[PDB]
């Protein structure tokens, strides 16, 4: 769990 | 010989020393992507054309000045939106000499002109406050220059 | 005058030699060689800060002038390392205070940055520092950023990618905008700035003729208008945030881009914004999809018009039909990194899977690539053969494989890596994470066997007993750094095999046949190897590394240092 | 047409163009010593030779690439005592394509040698203690770079 | 006959026995560089003139002293950069004659002068702290000599 | 010797050799020094661990092997 797609793939949602 | 890809579609043959004169088509044959001919599509080909005549002929000093700004002069007989988009141009690619002469061209039409007829020539709306205008002038003759 | 000899032209020639091994080599000749080397060496890198102390590095390095520091192993890129586990960059910057008088430039990457460290660097440097990165660290705050943008007056490169701070105010930004001149790349890209001014970025463009790079944080696009006509000479920009409403239905598609931009990544881009891109798409040689709201479709559409395509990162949702795309249409690609997307609700949609069909079909059309790195849906012996067979000149390849699917089409791996490191002889790193029947004990021995050149390795769930590990131990001649999780083995093997390989510096393991004994790991106790444990707080980790320093001082609590007999 | 007296009394006619690839002889036509020839009592004579060679040919790039590597690395195929005079000479005078090219050329000579190989093919003693050559090796392979 | 090259390019015709005189030049003829004429780099030429015209007179003792010194002390008027200069270019050349008689005029400008007037007839700047000046003084009256 | 833990010292006569040396070498460590008696009897191999280096006093019948001559 990369941490800054962990960022992202919640940024998305 | 080199390819120059247009904006719209516009392959260009030219010399290579010709198209050397930019250097962003130059630090583009490290990474050579002249595989495919250089991709320049923010050039119109209208635009593209005149820039590789003036690279053309200024290369041509080769054989070795008198007549070059009289070429260069009669180069420069172009409209303002022409020669907007010329400089936009030199700056794109990098022709450190071509942008001497539009650049130039430009400022000459400000020089001796006062602020009403600078936005005159160029159709400039005059955005300041009076407050600000009166301190640009103030700052201007009593203080800077 | 006598015969000249090389002794008398060394000094020369030496500052032609650029290349680190080669240095290395020289400063190994003779007394003389090792001196001129030492006071003329520009740059140095330290993959692990603790490996030397900073007396040691200034002491054979007085006039460096580029310095780059690695900290928390790499496994803390996925919060798997305590915050508090060290890199503290403080001594560092002390000894680049009184020692290392000539420092233009340095490069922190991983480590605990605090504003008191940067406030003695900004001072200590000042006007030298051409170019600072905080690259992925994490312990200071504004206040930090201000001092050495309002001490360095001349930075030309300034990054804080990935990092966290406590972003207190905006005015280092805003200290840029009013006095900077000199700035050729600025780097928050994976950055919450919340209280910076996007006229402050425009007033810096205005003022850096030579800004070539900007990367940002969620800045919406249409405020960066202003930023775009003055950046004239901007070559590269990643971030901002398209924000559509259904409102204005063209609410960009009036975008003066630079005319030059050509490595590029908007954040957010949906398909309805995509074309502003189509313009000069001809032109983009780096493709930042990473963090883009564009579906396996949309992707083809895009990726069709950038024949020109060197560089592309982006999710999985790439699909194997964007693969296919990208095998005929980019032929000059280099680099793919293909991350993993949204992995709870559906593969983000019903093509955003990638698979042996389209990394075969990338082996085939993308044949210059030299960095390959993927998460895979599913895999077969056959596209590992095509990578091997296609692609040569391939440097770096991971592949992983997401544990979503329930059935791999064919499963034991072995004759497909075989193939792969085979084809490959040019590869240095080499990452492959799988599944428990993965890999066999003898495809295990195959890449301790076919990787020459390999000096990095993640292993990800492979072998099937101690006998795989072992047999992989009696290979790799050239294994520097070995990070291997979910794996089977025991201590007693782990320790055996670190003893068998001849070049191992650094190992970090998760997941082992433990033992609160302890006294396995202790049969690889050599002089100047550090073995550190962080206990099953996650299983436990393993990390050691050969160091000339010693022992760390500054552990914390969750971080036990294994010496002998306790 | 210009003068060079090398260090054994030995006169070298030599033309403008070519006598000033070095700016150590260009910037000597200032104070202009060219009265009683320019006296460069450093320079073999038999290397000056060699330096007017490479000077006459690269001058020879007014009719303007391929073929100059292809000499350039003839010119090279000489043995190190000599090569050693040559980057003195150049740096003695100051012939940026002549020292950025004879210090390159020693350079690709260590390139990817290890190194013992180095000291054989430079005939180079190893004077390390056997403790100064573990610290330095570990330093390097471990630590730093 | 043999050709001296000064340090200026500046060729001198001079006699079998009179360049002889310098066992410089003597220990020249071994090894004969005198081939393109013997290369001296370190005398001026108006220097290598004066040094010449001394040994011309000096060999014209064949013809067998008493006309000599006054030659001699007549030589020695001149100036005082000269004098070093012929000092220097004895000891370059060796010309013993020309160094037990160079030195000893330089010394007989010494003797008998006081400390002061030894720093003027030479413009030296007395560079002594107080207290050296005083120890030196002591050592010398009250102690030593 | 390479597995023998605690070795620092090693002499042997008759054993297969070959010209070409270089199987030896596959024992090289820092501070090992490998000395040949050429078989002038059957060649002597004598290797010792030394903080100092090759001694400087060897005969002429005494080959010090060192790395590819
Ligand atoms: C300690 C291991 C971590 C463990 C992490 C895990 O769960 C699997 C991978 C991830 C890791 C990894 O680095 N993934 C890659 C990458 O470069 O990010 C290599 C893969 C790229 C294609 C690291």
């Amino acid at each position: 769990r990369r941490a800054s797609l962990h960022r992202f793939l919640e940024k998305r949602k | 010989k080199i390819v120059l890809k247009s904006s719209d579609g516009e392959s260009f043959e030219v010399e290579e020393a010709v198209a050397l004169e930019s250097q962003t088509i130059a630090h583009m044959v490290e990474d050579d992507c002249v595989d495919n001919g250089v991709p320049l599509p923010n050039v119109t080909s209208k635009i593209l054309a005149k820039v590789i005549e003036y690279c053309k002929r200024h290369v041509e000093a080769a054989a070795s000045d008198d007549d070059l700004k009289a070429w260069d002069a009669d180069f420069m007989k172009i409209d303002q939106a022409t020669l907007f988009e010329l400089i936009l141009a030199a700056n794109y690619l990098n022709i450190k000499n071509l942008l001497d002469l539009t650049c130039q061209t430009v400022a000459d039409m400000i020089k001796g002109k006062t602020p009403e007829e600078i936005r005159t020539t160029f159709n400039i709306k005059n955005d300041f406050t009076p407050e600000e205008e009166e301190e640009v002038r103030r700052e201007n003759q009593w203080a800077f220059e | 005058s006598c015969v000249a000899t090389v002794d008398d032209v060394i000094e020369q020639v030496m500052t032609y030699i650029t290349d680190p091994k080669d240095r290395d080599s020289a400063s190994l000749v003779c007394r003389r060689w090792f001196k001129i080397d030492s006071e003329t060496r520009e740059h140095v890198t330290m993959a692990l800060c603790y490996t030397a102390t900073p007396d040691r590095l200034s002491r054979r390095f007085p006039n460096l002038r580029s310095l780059k520091l690695k900290g928390k192993p790499r496994a803390a890129m996925f919060n798997l390392i305590p915050e508090n586990w060290g890199g503290y960059v403080t001594p560092w910057v002390t000894e680049i205070s009184n020692n290392l008088r000539q420092l233009k430039s340095v490069h922190f990457r991983r480590m605990i940055v605090s504003d008191l460290d940067l406030d003695r660097l900004a001072k200590a440097r000042a006007d030298d520092l051409e170019t600072l990165k905080l690259d992925k660290c994490s312990g200071f705050t504004t206040d930090g950023l201000l001092s050495i943008v309002t001490h360095c007056r001349k930075i030309k490169t300034l990054l804080m990618e990935e990092s966290s701070f406590s972003e207190k105010d905006g005015k280092w930004l805003h200290e840029l905008a009013q006095h900077n001149t000199s700035l050729e790349v600025l780097n928050f890209y994976m950055t919450e700035f919340a209280k910076i001014s996007p006229k402050d970025l425009e007033t810096i463009a205005r003022n850096c003729r030579s800004l070539v790079s900007v990367k940002v944080g969620d800045f919406e696009i249409l405020e960066l208008v202003g930023f775009f006509k003055a950046a004239a000479n901007l070559e590269e920009f990643c971030g901002g945030s398209l924000n559509e409403d259904i409102g204005m239905p063209e609410k960009y598609m009036n975008l003066v881009f630079p005319r030059k931009l050509c490595r590029l990544g908007l954040s957010y881009m949906g398909p309805n914004e995509m074309p502003i891109l189509f313009p000069f798409a001809a032109q983009i040689r780096k493709l930042d999809l990473l963090y883009a709201l564009l579906e396996t479709e949309d992707h083809c559409t895009l990726i069709q018009k950038c024949p020109n395509l060197e560089v592309l990162e982006t999710r999985n949702v790439i699909g194997d039909r964007g693969l296919e795309v990208l095998a005929q249409y980019c032929k000059q690609l280099k680099r793919l990194r293909i991350e993993r997307g949204a992995d709870e609700q559906g593969m983000e949609d019903e093509e955003g899977l990638v698979s042996q069909r389209g990394l075969i079909a990338l082996a085939q059309g993308c044949q210059e690539l030299e960095y390959m790195a993927v998460y895979v849906s599913d895999i077969t012996n056959e596209s590992l053969e095509s990578i091997g067979t296609y692609l040569k000149n391939l440097c770096d390849f991971r592949l992983v494989l997401l544990d979503r699917e329930e059935r791999i089409t064919d499963l034991p791996l072995d004759n497909g890596v075989r193939s792969l490191l085979i084809g490959c002889k040019k590869l240095r790193r080499f990452a492959f994470y799988l599944r428990q029947g993965g890999l066999t004990d003898l495809g295990l021995s195959y890449i301790g066997q076919y990787s020459p050149n390999v000096r990095w390795m993640l292993l990800g769930y492979v072998g099937e007993s101690d006998e795989g590990l072992m047999e992989f131990s009696r290979g790799c001649p050239n294994l520097q750094k070995l990070e291997m999780r979910g794996c089977c083995f025991s201590e007693r093997a782990i320790a055996a095999a670190v003893t068998k390989l001849p070049s191992l510096r650094y190992l970090w393991v998760q997941g082992y046949r433990a033992s609160m004994t302890g006294q396995d790991l202790m049969q690889m106790a050599r002089p100047y190897w550090n073995i550190e444990l962080i206990p099953s707080r996650h299983p436990a980790h393993i990390l050691a590394y050969y160091s000339l320093a010693g022992q760390r001082t500054d552990c914390p609590t969750t971080v036990r240092v294994l010496k002998e007999p306790i």
